[PDB]
């Protein structure tokens, strides 16, 4: 019954914008920071690994460093928010986020980028 | 998976 959602699952960006993707989940009351992981991913690449409140920004993959956070604000709101800055055409394709928060959920997203001139 | 420090991979995980 423990459900992730996302209002938008095909974000389009242009190359060099910023982009917040939203991963939603169910808090009824307080967050329990102690319960909650976060993680998300794209093809094989390791963006955000949350844990219980810590993060080693030495497991998030290169072509992600400086660019990637976790909007840590929204969590008490149940949006796990991946912010992207200086969005790049390798940016795009399936990005998965999965939340256990008690019980565990996925889902995926695309994101397409177009060029600066398409 | 899920250790903050190591690296994960799909489902849960440590590819």
């Amino acid at each position: 019954a423990f459900t992730v959602t996302v209002p938008k699952d095909l974000y389009v960006v242009e190359y060099g914008s910023n982009m917040t993707i939203e991963c939603k989940f169910p808090v009824e009351k307080q967050l329990d920071l102690a319960a909650l992981i976060v993680y998300w991913e794209m093809e094989d690449k390791n963006i955000i690994q949350f844990v219980h409140g810590e993060e080693d920004l030495k497991v998030q993959h290169s072509s992600y460093r400086q660019r990637a956070r976790l909007l840590k604000d929204q969590l008490s709101l149940g949006n796990a928010a991946l912010q992207i800055t200086d969005v790049k055409l390798q940016d795009a394709g399936v990005y998965r986020c999965m939340i256990s928060y008690g019980g565990a959920d996925y889902k995926r997203i695309t994101v397409k980028v177009n060029a600066a001139y398409a | 998976f899920a250790n903050p420090h190591l690296s994960w991979s799909w489902x849960x995980r440590c590819g």
